[PDB]
């Protein structure tokens, strides 16, 4: 209930957001083109990675209103079901990206560490089943989180002025990072303890598994940092808005990271993963 | 040793003798096609 | 050699067990036929191979339960809440279904016990609905029950022999002991009246 | 000796030949373009398919695959009548008895197992086991419910009595391994194609090589009889298919195109004999005019090499099997 | 729209389909090994560790193996090799005694070149044993290896000779980018060969798994 209303950087933030959106609209589209125009086969890992981009694109699908937003901005800004659905689309894509970035690393871990385990050579059918179940899990969460008339101002009036609530976000942020880190560490250590590190394919695999963790942490740390910062400051201590104003600015800053990661998704996975 | 020309003549004669009982040549209507579906 | 061995105050319950040996019991569909003491035979129950589809005669629907013990090669026919109109002799009948197969080819020795819906009137026997499917198959089975033991299948589809002969057409079938003719289009089977040949 | 004779044979062959069948059939109109469709698509195998044989009733067929499984299909509804588990996973031939009660398959075990379909217990059982060939079995064909003929890799062909299991007659003379053989419609004679680029004709009763045919330059993989019974066609592995006349003891003509390099794996005729279906390693089967040597069409649609090919007895449908573990009924 | 018999037949066909689908999935979880040799090279010892085609079973470390011996087939190889382009690895044996025996080494490496450079076996690793190690030591202590290798016979010692034959034998490989040659000298049978086979198969499985992803 202390909307900053300052545009010292808030004016240049939509430029950065739009630049990231435009960059991410391409690249992933070319990757999807390559997948449908070529490749074929449709292996389990290919099916799992195809779920990612299904998220990537969905994001851009928001363009209509976004284009109307190019028109919109302070101007237009109906503040309606469009404003309600755009945030839902953002949350859905973020949840799907995290879940699938975790599942890809887990898949590689079971590819390497336990080569003969039954979790490999999984039938497409089962892979598709797990994919739709994961999509359902993500959308449930989206709704749970979700749990606007006055244009973008009231749409953005949610800012700050949450007991037991930040705990859910903290739990949702930590576990995937730990899973990815442990999986990568075990993969690297086991592959080193095989006298096979002299090859190039396994080196490419190690580089890919490191890059996945790197992009995940660099993208998703700032949101958790901001959340723990606000939780700590509210736990310590009715509205010293100057303290909260910096918190809102930091939140606006980290929205960028998420989107831009959603955007960098192309060069690291679809390039480094295939040996 | 039989004459090749005759023998070929008999061959065509046999081939064009039946000439309709295999739907491979003439596309049979789907009404009586077992694999219609 | 192939064979089947099977072995009440009104309102009670009883369990009927059919024992099979000498053949692949897991690959056969098991039926259950009740032979009336003086009123012919009637279809009762049938359990598809693999314990899949199950069908009951509408007279004994619900109150009767059937099951198979595949590892033990037994067929269980549990009867609950029996009535006066239940005293009869029961038959254990096997069947296998595939292209060119011979359903109802063997029958059990029979065990006695004491306490839609087409007409199949009755050598030639008629019918109410023409049993000629669009696939060119005409489903009709000819059964002979010589006096002394279980019936056996004689002719199926009135063309295939299990000196006997059979023929006919839709709603008009003929064959050229007590003779029974059977229908198999719809799930509820219906037995023939039964024509007695003597002298 | 040898030579002077050979000469005499060749000289007689050229003296008895004045022109081939093309000249004669200049004025014969072409059959035109042929359109066919995969009216069905059987599936269920999990490895390469090496053989298939149509049933007598032109509704059932049996396929053999490396996954030690024998499957019998009802082509009309794509059902599965039986699924026989093979003793040896290596099989490269199959056969359907004319009576429809027995099936036969071979393989690398040099044993031609014979199975019974009609059993009291309702399960397929090994009726009899046949042994005596020192090489891998290649092809087998049913003469009746008691006689069987097999060709193996030890350059020998034998006729067996399945009631006893002993070599009733043995055919010898081929200097190379025998790939395939076809029996005449009257069940009197048969021709086998070996690796010596030659074909030999034999009599079922007396059992000695009635004639010999040459002309191919590489291994002959497929061979089949004309419906008339006085001619046969062979397909080598060097993109060359030739037609031979049994009575004339001379090659009539050849079917070749400059755009095909792969070999031929299966060859069969039509009911009237006007069409000559031919398998290939180009993943597609090409159909040739028997009197025009013109490709009237191709039955493309397979993702791997086409191994086996067959036509129904009534001349109504064509079935092909490929290494992609798929059977397609063409019409 | 279907009579009772057709429905029952459809149900039976569905059963049969499920039974295959289970049997095939179970059979897919095992390793198939092809065995080859120049004749009396020592394959008897390898099969001792634990008609036509000969097939053997043995389970190690909760893994079901499968070994085929085709040495009894006298027919042309090209007619039936192609039916083996699904094996996980190819085991090749050779004895270190044919250098002064007539010469058979030359035939051994000829067969090795033919098998390794064949078009069908382009993505299949080859495991290559060296039978009769102690024999070979006695033979080189008796006579040098100049007979088989006149060019650079080398110093008559275990270290030089053992390495020398290796390099030549794996020199015949040409698809060095794709195929790999795993080599090992036959020990006193102290339950070590199976361990090496298991390690090689695990490495091949790892590479195959990473290939598709």
């Amino acid at each position: 209930c202390c909307v900053f209303r300052d545009d010292f950087i808030a004016k240049v933030l939509p430029p950065v957001l739009g630049l990231e959106f435009i960059f991410g609209l391409l690249g992933n589209g070319l990757a999807l083109w390559i997948f449908c125009f070529h490749l074929k086969s449709w292996k389990s890992s290919r099916i799992f990675l195809f779920n990612l981009a299904v998220a990537d694109f969905l994001l851009i699908i928001c363009l209509p209103f976004v284009m109307d937003y190019y028109v919109r901005r302070s101007d237009w800004k109906f503040g309606d079901i469009p404003c309600r659905l755009v945030l839902f689309m953002f949350a859905m894509n973020r949840q799907g990206s995290i879940i699938f970035l975790t599942v890809v690393a887990v898949d590689r871990y079971f590819r390497v560490v336990h080569p003969h385990h039954a979790l490999n050579k999984i039938s497409n059918w089962t892979a598709a089943i797990i994919s739709c179940l994961l999509w359902g899990i993500t959308v449930g969460l989206t709704v749970h989180l979700l749990k606007q008339n006055g244009t973008a101002n009231v749409c953005i009036s949610f800012s700050i002025c949450f007991r037991w609530h930040e705990a859910m976000f903290l739990l949702e942020f930590f576990l995937p990072l730990g899973i990815i880190l442990f999986c990568s560490a075990r993969i690297i250590w086991s592959l080193r303890q095989r006298q096979m590190d002299r090859h190039a394919k396994i080196k490419r695999a190690i580089t890919f598994i490191m890059v996945v963790a790197i992009v995940f942490v660099i993208c998703f740390l700032p949101s958790v940092v901001v959340r723990i910062h606000i939780f700590w400051l509210l736990h310590t201590s009715t509205q010293n808005c100057e303290v909260y104003r910096s918190v809102d600015l930091a939140f606006f800053i980290t929205l960028s990271f998420t989107y831009m990661n959603s955007m960098l998704d192309p060069v690291v996975y679809y390039f480094s993963s295939p040996s | 040793r039989i004459k090749v020309s005759k023998a070929a003549a008999d061959l065509m004669a046999y081939c064009e003798a039946h000439a309709k009982e295999d739907p491979l040549l003439t596309p049979v209507p789907a009404s009586e096609n077992p694999f219609r579906e | 050699d192939v064979q089947l061995v099977e072995s009440v105050q009104p309102g009670g319950s009883r369990k009927l067990s059919c024992s099979a040996s000498g053949f692949a019991f897991s690959s056969f569909g098991m039926h259950w036929v009740r032979q009336a003491p003086e009123k012919g035979l009637e279809w009762v129950a049938y359990i598809s191979s693999g314990s899949g589809t199950i069908y009951y005669a509408d007279t004994v629907k619900g109150r009767f339960t059937i099951s198979r013990d595949d590892p033990k090669n037994t067929l269980f026919l549990q009867m609950t809440s029996l009535r006066s109109e239940d005293t009869a002799m029961y038959y254990c009948v096997r069947s296998i279904y595939y292209y060119g197969s011979s359903p109802f080819d063997f029958w059990g020795q029979g065990t006695t016990l004491t306490v839609s819906d087409i007409v199949m009137t009755q050598i030639s026997c008629r019918s109410s609905k023409s049993l000629l499917h669009s696939n060119g198959n005409t489903y009709l089975y000819w059964f002979l029950q010589r006096p002394g033991q279980s019936p056996q299948l004689l002719i199926y589809r009135m063309s295939n022999l299990a000196r006997f002969s059979g023929s006919g057409s839709g709603t008009a079938f003929t064959l050229t002991g007590v003779y029974y003719c059977m229908q198999h289009l719809e799930y509820p089977l219906t037995f023939g009246a039964g024509t007695k040949l003597e002298l | 000796e040898a030579e002077q004779l050979k000469n005499q044979i060749r000289d007689a062959r050229k003296a008895c030949a004045d022109a081939t069948l093309s000249q004669i059939t200049n004025n014969i109109d072409p059959v035109g373009r042929i359109q066919m469709r995969t009216r069905r698509t059987l599936r269920g195998h999990l490895a390469k398919i090496y053989a298939m044989h149509w049933g007598t009733d032109s509704r059932l067929l049996v396929s053999a695959s490396q996954d030690g499984k024998l499957i019998i299909w009802d082509s009309y509804t794509t059902n599965k009548v039986h699924a026989i588990p093979l003793r040896s996973s290596w099989v490269m031939t199959c056969a359907y008895a004319p009576s429809g009660n027995y099936v036969a398959c071979g393989g690398l075990d040099n044993i031609c197992s014979i199975y019974n379909l009609k059993t009291r217990e309702g399960n397929v059982r090994v009726s009899r086991e046949l042994a005596g060939h020192t090489g891998y079995l290649s092809c087998c064909r049913f003469l009746d419910d008691n006689q069987i003929v097999t060709s193996s890799g030890d350059t020998t062909c034998a006729l067996w009595d399945i009631e006893t299991g002993q070599q009733t007659t043995t055919f010898t003379g081929h200097t190379g391994d025998v790939m395939s053989l076809s029996l005449a419609p009257d069940t009197r004679l048969f021709v086998s194609g070996a690796c010596d680029a030659s074909a030999k004709l034999w009599d079922v009763r007396e059992g000695m090589c009635r004639q010999t045919f040459t002309g191919h330059e590489s291994d002959i993989n497929a061979i089949c009889f004309f419906p008339n019974g006085n001619a046969f066609a062979t397909g080598s592995d060097d993109a060359t298919c030739r037609l031979f006349d049994l009575r004339a003891d001379q090659e009539l003509m050849t079917y070749s195109h400059d755009n095909i390099i792969c070999g031929i794996t299966s060859v069969s005729f039509s009911k009237s004999g006007r069409l000559l279906l031919a398998g290939y390693d180009d993943f597609n089967c090409n159909v040739w005019d028997a009197l025009k040597a013109d490709r009237a069409g191709v039955l493309a649609g397979h993702d791997n090499r086409v191994s086996c090919l067959g036509v129904t007895d009534d001349g109504m449908a064509v079935a092909t099997g490929s290494w992609d573990s798929f059977l397609k009924i063409w019409n | 729209t279907l009579s009772a018999e057709d429905k029952a037949a459809v149900e039976r066909s569905k059963m049969i389909d499920r039974n295959l689908r289970e049997d095939g999935e179970k059979a897919a979880r095992e390793v198939k090994l092809l065995l080859l040799g120049a004749g009396e090279s020592g394959k008897s010892t390898i099969v001792k560790q634990m008609t036509g085609i000969v097939e053997t079973h043995f389970t190690f470390k909760d893994l079901h193996f499968k070994m085929f011996d085709v040495g009894a087939q006298r027919s042309e190889r090209k007619k039936w090799i192609h039916c083996f382009e699904g094996v996980t690895a190819i085991i090749f044996c050779v004895a270190l005694s044919d250098y002064d025996l007539v010469n058979r080494m030359h035939e051994s490496m000829k067969l090795f070149d033919s098998i390794c450079n064949n078009k069908w076996f382009t993505d299949t690793s080859i495991i290559l044993f060296l039978n009769k190690k102690d024999l070979f030591e006695e033979k080189i202590k008796k006579s040098p290896l100049t007979i088989c290798y006149p060019e650079y016979a080398g110093s008559n010692t275990y270290e030089e000779a053992a390495a020398y034959i290796q390099c030549q034998f794996e020199d015949l490989n040409k698809r060095k980018d794709t195929k790999e040659i795993y080599t090992h000298f036959t020990c006193s049978t102290d339950t070590k060969n199976v361990q090496f086979v298991f390690d090689a198969v695990t490495d091949v499985i790892i590479k195959n798994n990473l290939k598709d992803c």
